[PDB]
C-alpha cells in the first residue's frame, strides 16, 4: 500500500475518503492518536488517486469567518472593527436559521459590508445579500425561492427584493453500493 | 432597448412642475412659462397626454393653479 | 428468505410486484421510503434481482421514452394508484388518432413497464382542466393574471404578496401540480417591489385606464 | 452623541499610548541602572540620568515618523466630523 | 467496524445517530469519558454513511449568539456593545416565550439590528422581525400566523405587521421502526 | 396476549375492529392517541398484522382515489362517527348521478373500507351550507365580506381585529371545518394595517393620495 | 440499556422524562451525584426516543432573563445598564403576579424597551406589553381577556387597550396511565 | 469472470453489447457512471478487449466524421435510446437526396458503429422545430426577440432578469437543447443593468430618458 | 536510482508526482520525518524528468494571500492594514462558497483594492471582480456564467454586470492507466 | 367608502382641505 497523505483531521480524512469512493477508489483510513489521520491505497489505484488529489486540491482547507480577522484585545477598538464582527456573526446566525427550513440540506450566506467604509463623514449606504442552497431531490425550486426572499427581506433595516440574490441547487445521486477491490 | 415599456405616455417621478409641464408642451404645441411659487408643488405618476387642454383644465383644478394662454405661450400660476 | 422480511415491521409500507422480468419490483410512496428500500438491495442482503420504483420517476422514465418516438404526442400524466393497471390521460383535443393506434400505444407501453398487466387510456377535457385552475384560485381570493397561447395557459402572480397569500397559494399549486402535472398550466410566482399587486393604469382626461401586461413596473414610491 | 463620545475616548486613548513608550524606555533603563549599582556597591547621582538621555533621544529618533501618521489621522478625522452635517 | 468520528460532545453524537438510523444505518455510539463519544458501523454500511456525513456536514456545529462577539467583562464598552448585547437577549427570550404556544415545537427570531449605525441627530429606523416555526401535524397554520402575528406586534414600540415575516411548517413522519441489521 | 391488553389501562380509549383482508384495524381519536398505538405495533409487542386508523388519514386517503376514478364529483365529507357504517354526504345541486351509479359507487366505496359493512350516501343542501356559515359569522359579530363563484362561497374578515375578535373567529372558524369540511366554504383571515399608512386621500374615481402636502401621487382609482 | 443522556440536572432531567412516557417509552432516572442524572431506556424503544429528543431539541436551555447581560455585582454601571435592570424586573414581577389569579397555571409577559434609545433630547415613547397565558379546562377565555387587560393597563404611566396583546390557550390532556412494558 | 459481475452489484445501471470487431461496448447514461467502468478496464480487471460508450461521444464522433464525408447535410441528432437501432433525425426541406443515397448513407453509419444492427432514418419538419422553442418560451412567459436567417433561428433573451426567470430559462433550454441539439435553434441570455429606476422618462416614439433636470438623454 | 528533490513537503511531492506521471515517468516518494519526503527516479528517464521540472518551475511555491503582509501585531494598527485585512478576508470567503456551487471544481476572485488610498477626503471608487473557474466535462458554459455573474452582483454595495469578468475551462482529460516501467 | 367621492382627511390644513373639495 502506499501513502497519500498523513497527519489529517478527521474532517479532512472524511473528505478525502468521500471523495476517492466516489470515484471507485478503495481506501483505508489509520488512526495515529497525536500523529493524525492516514490514507492509503493500492498500487493499480495510486495513479488515479492521485491525479483525484490534484484536481480537486485535497485535502480541504479551513473555513474562513470575517470575525477572524479582529479578535479585540484593546481597550478601544475601531468603529469598523466593531462593526465587523457584528456583520460576521449575523451572517452565520442566518446560515443557521435557513438550515431549519423544510428540506434545505445547507446554504451559506453574504452580506454587503458598508464597513470598508468606516462611514466617518459620509452617509450609509443600503444592504444587499446573496444565498446559496441545496435542496434534497424532488423540490419545486421556483416555487421555493419566494419562501427564502421573504424570510431574508426582514431580517434587515432597509431591503428591496430588487437587491436579493438567491441560487438553488439539487442533491447529486446518491453513492451507496461499495467499490470493487483489485483483482 | 434601454427603454423597455410597451405603449407610450410620460412617467413623472416627483417632479417639479415646470419639469413636468415642458414634457406636455410639445402635445401642447406651444411654450410654458410656470411661476416659482407653483414650481414649489410636486407631482409622482404615469400620464397620458392625449388630450392636453382636458387634462390642464382638470388638474388645474385639483392641484389649484390657474392658468391662461395669450396666443404664443401657456402662462401657470398658483 | 424473502424480501418482505427484509424490508421492516411495517409490511404494508411498501409492495412487492413480480414482473414479467423475472425481476422484483418494489412500489415505493415517497423518496424517503425509496432509499429506505435501496439501501437493502445496495448493501447486497438480497441475492435475486430486484429494483425500486416510484411515480414520480415513471413519470420522467416514460416522457423521456415518448420524446423519441411520439415527439407531437399531447397529453397529461400517467397515475399508478393502481401499480397493475395504470391510467393514461390523453387531451381529447389536441390529438387525433384512431383507436387501432391507440392501441399500439398500449401495446408499447406495456412493454416498457413489465410489471403492469394492461394500460387503461383515457380522455379528458381542456376546458376542464383551465376551469378547475382558475377557480381554485378564485377560491383562494388570490390576485393573478391569466394568458391564452395556443397549447397552453400561464396564471401569472406577482407583487408584494403577504406571507398567508404566500402560504395558500403554494398549498394549491403543490395540490394542483400532483394531479394534472405542468405540462399544460403554468404558474408563475414573483415577489416585486410593487404595492398594486400586478395592476397598473394610465392616467388621462377621462380618468384612468388599464394598461396591459408587461414586464416593466413602476416600483412603489410609498 | 456617539461621536463625542468616540473623540472624546479617543484623545485620551492617545495620550496614554503615545506618552507610554518614552516611559517605559526610562523606567526599564532606570531600574536597570539602579540594580548595578547595587551589586557594584558604588554610588553616583549621574550616570542613570546620563543614561536616559540617550535611551529617550533613541526612543524618539527611532519611534517619531508614526507619531506623525497617528496624530494626522486624527487632524483629519476631528475636523470630518465637526463639519459632517454638512 | 470502522471507525467514523472520535471525540464528539453529547449533543453531535445523538444528531449523527439520527440522521444515520434515518436512512437505514445502523450505528453504535461508545463512551470513553475524557475522551468523548466514538460512533462505529459495519462495513456494508461504511460507504453509505460516509456518502451521508459529507452530504450534511456532520458533526454539527455549536448555536451561535451575537452576545458571544460582545462579552459583558472587557474593561470597556462603546454604546454599541451595550445595545447589541440587549438586542441579543430579547432574540433569545421570544424564543423561549413562543416554544410555549399551543403545539409549537421550535422556533426561529431575528431582529434588524438597527445598532450598527448612530442614528444620532437623525430619526432612527422602524424595527423588523422575522420568525421561522414547526408545528405539529394537523394544525392549520394559515389559521396560526394571525396569533403570532399578533403577538409580536407589541412586543416593539414601533412595528407593522407589514414588517413581520413568518414561516411555518409541519414536522416530518415519525421514525419508529428500527433499522435492519446487515445479513 | 390480546392486543386489547396491549394497549392500556383506559379500555374505552381506542376500539379493535376486524376487517375483511385479515387484519386489525384500531380506530384512534386524535393524534396523540394514533402515536401511543402506532408505538406499540411498530416495537413489535404484537405479532400477527394489525394497522392503526384516524377520521382524518382516511379523508384524505380517500379523496386522493376519488381524484382520480371520479375527478368530477362534488361531495363534502364523510363521517365515522359509527366506523362500521360511515356516512357520505353529496351535493343535491352540483351532482347529476342515477341511483344506479349511486349505487355502484358505494360498492366501490366499500371495496375502499374493508373494516366497513355498509357506506350510506346522504344528498345535502348547499344553501343551508352557506346559510349556517353567515349566520354564524353574524352571531359571532365579526366583520366580514361575502363572494360568490359558481362553485364555491369565500368569506374574507380582515382589517384591524382585537384580540377578543381573533379568539372569537379562530374558535368558530375550527367548529365549522370539522362538520362541513374545506371544499365548499373558506374563511380568509388577514390582519391589516391601514390600509394606506396614515396619509390622507381622495376615493373614487378621480382620487389620489397626499404623498405630503404640496405632492400628489396618482396610483389608481380609489 | 443504552445510555441517552449524562450529567443532568435535576430539572432537565424531569422534563425529558415527561416527554418520554407522553409518547408511550419507558425510561429510567439514575443518580451519580456530583456527576448528575442519567437516563436510560431500552433497546426496542431506542430509536424512537432519539427521535423524539432531536425533534423536541432536549435537554432544555436554561432560561434567559435580561438582567443576566448587566449583572449589578459590577464595578460601575452605565444609565443604560441601570435603565435595562430595572424593566428586566418588572416584567418577572408582573409574571409572578399574574400566576396567583384563579384558575391560571402560567404566564409569560414581555414590555417594549425603550432603553433602546436613550431618547435623550427625544420624547419618550409609549409602552406596549404582550402576554400568553395557560388556563385550566373549562375556563371562559373570552370573558377573561377583560380582566388581565385592565389589570395591565394601570400597571404603567400611559397604556392603551390596543397596545396590549394577550394569547390564551387551554391544558391538554392529562397523562394519568403509566406506559407499557416491552415484551 | 464475465465484465458484468465486475462492474458492480446494481447490474441495472449498465449494459453490455457485443460488436462485430469481438469487443465488448459497455453502455453508460452520464460522466459520472462512465468513469466509474473506466476505472475497472485502465485498472486492469478484465483481460479482452472493451470499450465504454455514451451518448454525448458518439453525438460529437460521429459529427466529426460527417463533417469529411458529408460536409453540407443538414441534420438534427442521433437518439440512442434502443443502442441496437439508432434514430438518425435529417431535415425535409435542408436535403435532397435519393432512397439510394439515404440507404448508402445508413449502411456507412451502421459500419461505423459495430454495436448496432441497424440505423433508422427520419425526417423531420423545421417548422416544427422552430414552433415547439417559440411556445415554449411563450408558455415561460420569458421576454424575447426572434431572428430569422436561411439556415437557423436565434433567440435573444436580455434584460435585468429576476433570479426565478433566469431558473426558468435554463431548466427550459437544457430540456429543449437534449431532444432537438444545438445546430438549427440557439438561444442567447444577456443580464444588463437598469437605467430607470429612480428617473422619469418618456416612452413610445421620441423616447428620451432624463438623469437630472437640465440633462436630457436620447437614446437610440 | 537518481535523486530530483528532497525535503519536500506533503503537497509538494503529490505535485511533483502528478506532474511526472502525466508524461508517462514513473517516479517514487520516500519519506524521512523531520528531513520530509524525497523523489527518485530511474536512469533512462533522469533527463526527461529534470526537463519537466525546469519547465514546469517546480517545486510549487506556497500560496500568497494578501493578509500575509499585514500581521495583526500592533497595538495601533494603521487604517490602510485594517482594510487590507478585510478585502483580503472577503475574497477567501467568496472562493469558498463559488466551489460549492453544482459541478464546480476549483474557482478564484479577486477584487479591486481601492485601499492603495485611505479614500479620506476623496469619495470612494466603484468595485471591480474577477472570476476564474473550472468545470466538469460536459457543462454548459454560455448558461453558467449567468448564475455567477447573478451571484456575484449583489455580494457587494454598488457592482454593475459591465465591471464583473468571469472566465471558464472545462477539466482536461483523466489520468487513470499507470506508466510503463523501462525495460 | 365604496361610492361617489369625498375625503379623508388627517389633521390637514384648511388650505389643502377646501383645495380637495375645489374641483366639486
Ligand atoms: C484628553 C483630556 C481632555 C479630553 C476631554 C474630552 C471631553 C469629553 C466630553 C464628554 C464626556 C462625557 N461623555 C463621554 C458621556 O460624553
Ligand atoms: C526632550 C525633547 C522632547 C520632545 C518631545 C516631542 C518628541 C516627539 C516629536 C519630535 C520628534 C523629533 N524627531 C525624532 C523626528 O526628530
Ligand atoms: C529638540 C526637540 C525638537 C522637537 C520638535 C521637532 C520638530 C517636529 C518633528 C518634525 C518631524 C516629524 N516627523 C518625524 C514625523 O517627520
Amino acid at each position: 500500500d502506499k501513502d497519500l497523505l498523513k497527519g489529517l483531521d478527521q474532517e479532512q480524512a472524511n473528505e478525502v475518503i468521500a471523495v476517492l469512493q466516489m470515484h471507485n477508489i478503495e481506501a483505508n483510513k489509520i488512526d495515529s492518536g497525536k500523529l493524525g489521520y492516514s490514507i492509503t491505497v493500492a498500487e493499480p489505484d495510486f495513479t488515479a488517486a492521485v491525479y483525484w488529489i490534484k484536481t480537486y486540491q485535497l485535502p480541504p482547507r479551513p473555513r474562513v469567518e470575517i470575525a477572524q480577522m479582529f479578535p479585540a484585545d484593546s481597550l478601544v477598538s475601531s468603529p469598523r472593527a466593531e462593526k465587523a464582527r457584528l456583520y460576521s456573526a449575523i451572517e452565520q446566525r442566518l446560515e443557521q436559521s435557513l438550515q431549519t427550513m423544510e428540506g434545505v440540506l445547507s446554504a451559506r450566506v453574504h452580506i454587503s459590508y458598508d464597513i470598508d467604509a468606516g462611514e466617518n463623514g459620509r452617509p450609509p449606504k443600503p444592504v444587499h445579500l446573496s444565498a446559496l442552497a441545496v435542496y434534497e431531490r424532488g423540490s419545486p425550486l421556483a416555487h421555493q425561492i419566494s419562501d427564502i426572499k421573504r424570510f431574508l427581506k426582514n431580517s434587515f433595516a432597509d431591503v428591496d427584493y430588487d437587491n436579493i440574490s438567491v441560487v438553488l441547487s439539487e442533491r447529486s445521486d446518491a453513492q451507496l453500493q461499495a467499490p470493487g477491490t483489485p483483482v | 432597448e434601454k427603454i423597455p415599456v410597451t405603449g407610450s405616455g410620460f412617467v413623472a417621478k416627483d417632479d417639479s412642475l415646470r419639469t413636468f409641464f415642458d414634457a406636455m408642451a410639445l402635445q401642447l404645441k406651444e411654450p410654458v412659462i410656470v411661476s416659482k411659487m407653483a414650481a414649489r408643488k410636486k407631482i409622482t405618476g404615469n400620464f397620458e397626454f392625449h388630450d392636453p387642454n382636458a387634462l390642464l383644465e382638470k388638474l388645474s383644478l385639483q392641484l389649484g393653479l390657474i392658468w391662461y394662454f395669450d396666443g404664443q405661450a401657456i402662462y401657470i400660476y398658483d | 428468505a424473502e424480501l418482505d422480511s427484509l424490508l421492516g415491521q411495517e409490511k404494508e409500507r411498501f409492495q412487492v410486484l413480480p414482473g414479467r422480468d423475472k425481476m422484483l419490483y418494489v412500489a415505493a410512496q415517497n423518496e424517503r421510503d425509496t432509499l429506505w428500500a435501496r439501501q437493502v438491495l445496495a448493501r447486497g442482503d438480497y441475492d435475486k434481482n430486484a429494483r425500486v420504483i416510484n411515480e414520480n420517476e415513471e413519470n420522467k422514465r416514460i416522457s423521456i421514452w415518448l420524446d423519441t418516438y411520439y415527439p407531437q404526442l399531447a397529453y397529461y400524466r400517467i397515475h399508478f394508484d393502481e401499480p397493475r393497471k395504470p391510467v393514461f390521460w390523453l387531451s381529447r383535443q389536441r390529438n387525433t388518432m384512431s383507436k387501432k393506434e391507440l392501441e399500439v400505444l398500449s401495446q408499447k407501453l406495456r412493454a416498457l413497464m413489465p410489471y403492469a398487466d394492461s394500460v387503461n387510456i383515457t380522455l379528458m377535457d381542456d376546458v376542464t382542466a383551465a376551469g378547475q385552475a382558475e377557480a381554485g384560485l378564485k377560491q383562494q381570493a388570490l390576485p393573478y393574471s391569466r394568458r391564452n397561447h395556443k397549447g397552453g395557459v400561464t396564471f401569472v402572480i406577482q407583487g408584494a404578496l403577504d406571507d398567508v397569500e404566500i402560504l395558500r397559494a403554494r398549498q394549491f399549486v403543490d395540490s394542483y401540480y400532483r394531479t394534472w402535472g405542468g405540462r399544460y398550466v403554468q404558474f408563475a410566482i414573483e415577489l416585486k417591489d410593487d404595492w398594486l399587486k400586478g395592476r397598473s393604469f394610465q392616467y388621462g382626461a377621462e380618468g384612468y385606464i388599464k394598461m396591459s401586461p408587461g414586464h416593466w413596473y413602476f416600483p412603489s414610491p410609498l | 452623541m456617539d461621536d463625542l463620545v468616540f473623540a472624546g475616548n479617543k484623545a485620551l486613548y492617545l495620550v496614554l499610548i503615545l506618552s507610554g513608550w518614552p516611559t517605559i524606555v526610562a523606567t526599564i533603563i532606570g531600574l536597570l541602572v539602579g540594580l548595578f549599582q547595587t551589586v557594584t556597591q558604588l554610588q553616583e547621582q549621574t550616570l542613570p540620568f546620563g543614561i536616559k538621555l540617550l535611551g529617550v533621544c533613541l526612543c524618539l529618533f527611532l519611534l517619531s515618523g508614526w507619531y506623525g501618521e497617528v496624530l494626522l489621522s486624527y487632524g483629519r478625522q476631528v475636523i470630518f466630523l465637526a463639519l459632517a452635517k454638512g
